[PDB]
């Protein structure tokens, strides 16, 4: 007789850097329960976490690690109503940490075909002052 | 042809009534010249003479005893039935100047009611076998008349080979005791295993049957 | 004075020989009467002899007897004669003699006793007694016992029966004696006695003696008496030694099935021997007595079979069958004959794995006893310091080879207590063990944690060029606990522990207290040659979240990047560049000749 | 009463033209639409096609699979459902966010950085120099 | 015959009446000779009474015998008699008669055969038999037993002795009749037979009947066999079985102490419990007949004991003292006293190594045998299937701390037959081992004997993203030999134990029976940097060149993959490209620029 | 005084020689008169009559056998000592008008030679001890000289408290037999455990000793 927002199906994080959860729900002020899990079917049962803070029951990882990958849904009882989210996926991936180059590969490759363009033709047009030049030069000698 | 007395079977009686014994001749008619004379046979062996002469006593005789001829034969008039009467008379008279006797009648004398009889086969034990010998006796107990003799019937089928019976005895609390044997082979009795009594008392019919594992 | 008269009693008188018998008369005048002879046979009527007056005389005899009549009759004797001569096999009868008053009324007075006379041309022989019981048990207080001594031949028909206890005491009440019986040769006859249970049992008369006065040589007869039953036998099978074999090389053959509570004498013992009756072979000891002045009539019996010892050590199961009244009693032994004299002192407390700890939730606690002689008194129980009642499974391992055995207690408890390091008793009292042994079993104290650092090796380029098979292998680095369950995935279906192995955690070098373990996953070429995913999960205490994942293929290259390079952008500035270099080629080119000209 | 889908592994992270199962687990039997969301765009409707898009039905699972996948393919996969109970109540599946990997060794990358870093400086220095050439040249060119 | 004396046998006259005897006489004419008497005592002469003549007269006495008549034979049958008046204490002597011929040559002719005739003043008794068996044990065939019967107390009447068996046959001959022999008014006699014991053990015949002819009657007497002297006793004692503690069993179990095969009837059963005798709480049965048959045999006598249950866990060894004469048997029971095996001898067979086989160029066959006791009559040689004999060398170590000794046994052959799997056998003997330990050996089952495949795997990429330390590993997969022996080498020089670790070989799944191992070499972040050589050598026994090694060494071993590079060496042409376009662009600068200036 | 006829006590002969058995009175001296008489005891009593009446003979007795009168005294000459000459004589008279005898003399007649004699002592057993009597026999068999004594010695001490020796008979074989008995009680043979029976053949001493603990 109740629903939940599934949130995310996936989810990454920079390692060592603080990883939040979500569960949105359409209850009043329901019991909230975080049941981790892995990718496939595994013998172990899942491993239920703390039980969140706040009203929405959101989880918190101040330093999470590379073996908090995995599933993380939330279970949510009402009045003797069971329903059960999606999961969530945690993981790290560590990022490239060098911004200076004008992030975003098309905008650097872009920027490249833009450098060609502009330097083929503002070293062409010096050639025509120099040949503008010389002849003026040589007339100038005459 | 010498005398030929013949008397009675068996005759019945009660305490109350008149019981009369005759003795009818063969060769003529029974006069004053016939000395009639009547001896009870007590079943202790001891003989005791009544009524001796026709009209003539004797010391000791009680006067319920009277002896009479009427017509021609010798009567004994007994005006009772007590319990020491029943016994065997006998009809002593003259022929061919010496005594003339004969078969005696069993005078029954019914006074107390009758019981239930006793049956109890005996099988022969194991130091009779060893003699090729088996014998079986069926004691037969309490009873006033004297039953007949029933058939050993072994597996249903009555035998006649070894086949007899005692008389009858007079023994204490005024009742009579008898018994009946059956010899037979040791060969047959390791076979057989049905040995019965079959005992008919005035149509009772008591039957005491047993078997060989009952035993050992 | 009362008049009597003397007869002979039994006389045995051949019939090659006359007999002579008397009739002895007193009490009155005996010169004023006459003499008769009464003949009386066994089955027919009177007879009549002959007369003889003493006094004067002139009598005549019977028209049968006329001759072999004899009648000597003495005046002062008093006692008149009879000789018979001639005797045939018609002459066995009684004979009896009166009193005849021929002066007073004519008739009879007082007779005689009885005279026994039988004519036989057989000779004396001794009478042979027979007992004859009854089959009939007492059930009740109504059913008596019913016996007696059967005499089988006697020449004299006069025959008493005199019934003594096991004292010398006749019997009052039992006054019974039949006539006997001309069965053509002798005479046959019994005498039966009708008693009661409650004047047996109450005494200690076993069995009576039934004695025949036969010219004054009594002969004495047992006669046992029968008993009921209602007793249960003790049937009691001994087992050999294993020091008793006779004979430098193991050899005996003697056992004893004792069995004494048996009232019935006549017990069936035999043996079965795995379900076969043994034929022969067997000796049975004769009935003898157990105990004596007792109340009840107890017996032993003891029954041998020879066996050997080939035949023993084949875990042969003998069986003593007892036969009681129809009841079949069986007694089961264990022919076993190894000793165990191996009993150690030395039992451990194994706590639970990790993998079924994290299966069940609930650890199961171990006490381990070993080098156990005997069995029969094991008891393993388990409980907590506080005292609190727990449920003990028993389980029973595989005897070692030198015979020792062994034992473990599981107990269920939550994994929270182990966490909590709480402490549990295991009690075991075995009778080999002096004192009962108290043990303890905890979480050890604190030491270092270090979630593992999992790592998936791929197959190396040699090993995939012999195209035989692949093993992929996960390195598993880095944990302080030991117990960690290490496992792998096919599509995301579980992987049979017979296709891979896992090597036991070994300590990591360079850094005490670490542990790391190896798990290779030996896959066919086929199976890895289409591009499978092979995944290893590593469930350990020390995780954060108790179990992980690491995943390898055939990619190799599975680095985690999204989407930065490798856009259509670029080749567009190769391509664009390209063109680049041959403009700029083209004008330097010109620039030169246009510096030429 | 008509909720009851289940998924799969839902991240995949996988490298292009790779091979992974799909499926629509369900406890209904009814018309099902497969559909696909890239970004934040509106669901759209997917077309079969043999050997890039397997479409096996067993049962009540609708088992797929996507060969040649490209990086047009990122996105956000799930089956759809029909129940027609009377209110429209329909509903959908929760997703499957499917990525695709970069391979620069996550090595490679650094030094391509470093490069066009090196070639923009190029650009900021070669352009100064090509912007002060054309004035202080026609300043000695008109003399 | 002929006419013969006849006199009478023996008479029994009372001191008070006279006795009557006859002197019958016949065969000739007895008016015609005289009658004398001759009076013979038993240990006197003769006497003389009187005369009589039956012719003329006169007749005279004597002078000691004067008033006695005796004489008066005047009766039928010229029947001669006698009547003695008066008899006294010495009138007890036998009496004869004969013919005297007075008108021929008054000589003696014929006599007469005895008249026994004793004055006693005593009643008429019976005689008691009493046997007579002496006490001589048959040791051999040449000791004849001897045995009789005595009477005493028996009137003169002239008796005999009869030997009569089981059948009913008089012994022919052998019966000795001794004179009677008087004492006190009494008289006593025997009579013994002389037989032999090979037809007394050979006949069922077990007693002898000694009867006698008193008036008559007879009288039946048994005689018994002594058996042997003594022979020797077995002490026989079983162990109540596991379940013989059970509950309805009454007293729980019991002991029994089986000692038959005891001629001697005293004998002494004990019990000792723990060495302390037990005062009371056992039932001593008496003692019956074993078999039957004849009489030199033994008895059986069975004992028991009541036990309980707490005193047969306390580990108690009962003893069942039997004191035949003097004798004592001391019987350890539920005790591994005899018939349990222990350490022994323990002969162990050595397969050669293949080390000296590779350098000595032969093979050695240890034969060791430990657990020795004594050596000084060991006898320890090789041999072979065949039967074959082997040159085998004896070398014996220093003594063990258990104190038991050891030897070896040393041959030397080739190794070609020992590759032909042929059986040898070492024989080894000694006085403490019933039976030689021939163990049986030959090769140990061969097997695929396939050589290591090692495969060097990098380090993951994973792992080193931690700039911490990287671990290689080179699996070592596919060897039948258990031994291997995994050595890494650093630039040439064998790297220690104490930096890397390796695991134990473990059986590999898919294929039983074939063994892999593996491997680990930890390196520090820096050493991975610096492109150092690691590689491992694995050595085993398969190997064509007993060495194998692998090379995965400096910092990368390359790797081939898909078009993934493709677009890098687009780049690289790019950069490249980019380059060469700088340089042309750098070159139309300067050159415009020299122009200028 | 009466006449007392002493003759001898034992002669020994063999078969070859010739004996004589002579006969001294005592009132004077054997003439014609004295009819001298020699009656011959057999041991199986059977007398037989040999020489009666001096010169007189008699029909039965061989030749070998003759009678004389040297001086005063019977002489018996016996040419011969066959077999059946072993046995007892007499000498048989007449004086004061009667037959007057006297102790026979036993005449030995050494023919077969000697052997060994069997020794057994016989033991009283069970059935003689409960009346408070014993008896011990030592039969004495094989000898043709009769035994000479039976000398009981009980713990090396001989008693005389009933010590009796039987006469020798003559039995088969040509041989004789004796035993001896000692009466003694039953409460000595509790204590006592020596019983011989010593026998002394012509300085031959034949010992059979046994003990108690021996028979049972």
């Amino acid at each position: 007789a109740l629903r939940v927002e599934g949130g995310p199906p996936s989810l990454t994080v920079n390692l060592g850097e603080e990883a939040r959860l979500t569960c949105e729900n359409n209850g009043r002020n329901p019991n909230i329960t975080w049941w981790f899990s892995l990718q496939s079917n595994i013998t172990w049962p899942p491993v239920p976490l703390g039980p969140g803070q706040g009203t929405t029951g959101q989880l918190f990882f101040p330093e999470v690690n590379k073996n908090h990958r995995g599933l993380y849904w939330c279970q949510v009882i009402e009045n003797n109503i069971l329903k059960r989210s999606c999961g969530t996926y945690l993981r790290v991936r560590n990022p490239v940490p060098r911004p200076f180059l004008d992030m975003g590969e098309g905008t650097k490759n872009r920027i490249i075909t833009a450098e060609g363009i502009i330097l083929l033709f503002c070293a062409v047009v010096p050639g025509t002052l120099l040949l503008f030049r010389k002849r003026w030069q040589n007339e100038k000698f005459g | 042809s010498q005398a030929v007395v013949t008397q009675e079977s068996a005759l019945t009686t009660s305490p109350g009534e008149t019981v009369t014994l005759t003795c009818r001749s063969s060769t003529g008619a029974v006069t004053t010249s016939n000395y009639a004379n009547w001896v009870q046979e007590k079943p202790d062996h001891l003989f005791t003479g009544l009524i001796g002469g026709t009209n003539n006593r004797a010391p000791g005789v009680p006067a319920r005893f009277s002896g009479s001829l009427i017509g021609d034969k010798a009567a004994l008039t007994i005006t009772g039935a007590q319990t020491e009467d029943e016994a065997i008379y006998f009809c002593a008279l003259w022929y061919s100047n010496h005594w003339v006797f004969g078969g005696g009648t069993k005078l029954t004398v019914l006074g107390q009611p009758k019981s239930s009889p006793s049956v109890t086969l005996f099988p022969p034990s194991s130091e009779e076998l060893e003699t090729n010998k088996a014998t079986l006796v069926c004691t037969i107990t309490d009873f006033y008349p004297g039953v007949v003799t029933v058939d050993w019937k072994v597996d249903g089928t009555p035998v006649t080979q070894g086949m007899e019976t005692t008389q009858p005895s007079k023994q204490s609390n005024n009742k009579y005791m008898a018994s009946s044997y059956l010899t037979l082979t040791a060969r047959a009795w390791e076979r057989h295993s049905s040995y019965s009594c079959q005992v008919t008392h005035e149509g009772h019919t008591v039957e005491k049957s047993l078997s060989r594992a009952d035993c050992s | 004075s009362q008049v009597q008269l003397q007869q002979p009693g039994a006389e045995l008188v051949k019939p090659g020989a006359s007999v002579k018998l008397s009739c002895k008369a007193s009490g009155y005048t005996f010169t004023s009467y006459w003499m008769h002879w009464v003949k009386q046979r066994p089955g027919r009527g009177l007879e009549w002899i002959g007369r003889i007056d003493p006094n004067s005389g002139g009598t005549k005899y019977n028209e049968k007897f006329k001759s072999k009549a004899t009648l000597t009759v003495d005046k002062p004797s008093s006692t008149a004669y009879m000789q018979l001569s001639s005797l045939t096999s018609e002459d066995s009868a009684v004979y009896y003699c009166a009193r005849y008053d021929y002066y007073g009324s004519s008739y009879f007075d007082y007779w005689g006793q009885g005279t026994t006379l039988t004519v036989s041309s057989e000779s004396q022989s001794f009478p042979n007694v027979f007992p004859l019981v009854s089959c009939e048990s007492p059930l009740s207080d109504k059913n008596l016992v019913a016996m007696g001594c059967l005499a089988r031949d006697f020449l004299p028909s006069t025959i008493s029966f005199t019934w003594n206890y096991q004292n010398n005491t006749e019997v009052i009440q039992g006054i019974r004696t039949f006539p006997t019986l001309r069965t053509g040769g002798k005479y046959l006859a019994t005498s039966q006695v009708l008693l009661s249970p409650k004047s047996i049992l109450e005494g200690s008369d076993e069995y009576l003696v039934c004695k025949i006065h036969y010219g004054g040589k009594n002969r004495d007869l047992h006669v046992p008496i029968p008993a009921v039953a209602e007793m249960n036998p003790n049937v009691n099978v001994f087992v050999p030694p294993r020091d008793g074999f006779s004979g430098p090389a193991p050899r005996k053959s003697k056992l004893i099935c004792e069995a004494t509570n048996f009232t019935p004498k006549p017990i069936t013992v035999s043996w079965l021997k795995d379900g076969k009756l043994v034929e022969s072979g067997f000796t049975t000891d004769p009935v003898t007595i157990e105990n004596k002045g007792s109340t009840p009539q107890t017996y032993k019996v003891i029954s041998t079979l020879t066996i050997s010892e080939i035949d023993w050590l084949n875990l042969n199961v003998y069986t003593c069958r007892v036969d009681h009244r129809g009841l079949t009693f069986l007694k089961n032994v264990s022919s076993t004959c190894a000793a165990s004299p191996s009993t150690d002192i030395l039992t451990f407390t194994i706590p639970p794995s990790f993998a079924d700890i994290f299966l069940s939730k609930s650890a199961n606690l171990t006490c381990l006893v070993s080098n156990l002689a005997t069995y029969e008194t094991l008891n393993i129980s388990w409980a907590s310091q506080s005292g609190e009642p727990l449920e003990t499974k028993i389980k029973i391992m595989e005897s070692h080879p030198n015979g020792t055995f062994s034992a473990k207690g599981v107990a269920s408890v939550c994994v929270e207590d182990w966490n909590n390091r709480k402490e549990f008793v295991c009690t075991v009292t075995h009778r080999d063990l002096p004192s009962p042994q108290k043990k303890f079993i905890s979480k050890p104290n604190e030491v270092h944690k270090h979630p593992p650092a999992v790592y998936l090796l791929p197959p190396a380029r040699e090993q995939l060029n012999l195209r035989e098979s692949a093993t992929v292998t996960c390195l598993v680095k880095g944990f302080s606990p030991a117990d960690i369950s290490v496992q792998w995935l096919q599509r995301g279906q579980l992987l049979p522990q017979e296709k891979y192995v896992t090597s036991a955690p070994m300590p990591e070098p360079g850094a005490p207290g670490f542990y790391f373990t190896h798990s290779i996953l030996t896959v066919t070429e086929e199976e890895w040659n289409s591009g499978e995913t092979y995944t290893c999960v590593v469930g350990h205490e020390a995780l954060p979240h108790l179990v992980t994942e690491r995943t390898v293929d055939k990619s190799t290259e599975g680095e985690v990047n999204a989407e930065e390079e490798g856009f259509e952008n670029l080749w567009t500035t190769a391509s664009t560049f390209i063109v680049l270099f041959l403009l700029s080629l083209f004008y330097s080119t010109t620039v030169t000749l246009f510096k030429v000209k | 009463p008509c909720s009851q889908i289940w998924q799969h592994p839902r991240f995949a992270a996988k490298k292009r033209s790779s091979m992974v199962k799909f499926h629509c687990y369900t406890n209904h039997s009814g018309a099902l639409t497969w559909f696909r969301k890239r970004g934040s765009q509106q669901p759209q409707e997917l077309v079969s096609e043999e050997g890039r898009i397997v479409q096996t039905q067993n049962g009540s699972v609708y088992t797929l699979t996507i060969q040649n996948i490209q990086y047009e393919d990122n996105g956000i996969y799930f089956c759809k459902q029909k129940c027609d109970s009377a209110n429209h109540n329909v509903t959908d599946s929760c997703g499957t966010e499917l990525l695709v990997l970069g391979f620069s060794t996550l090595d490679q990358l650094k030094r391509r950085n470093t490069l066009k870093d090196g070639i923009i400086l190029i650009q900021t220095l070669l352009i100064i120099l090509f912007i002060i050439v054309p004035i202080f040249l026609l300043l000695d060119k008109d003399d």
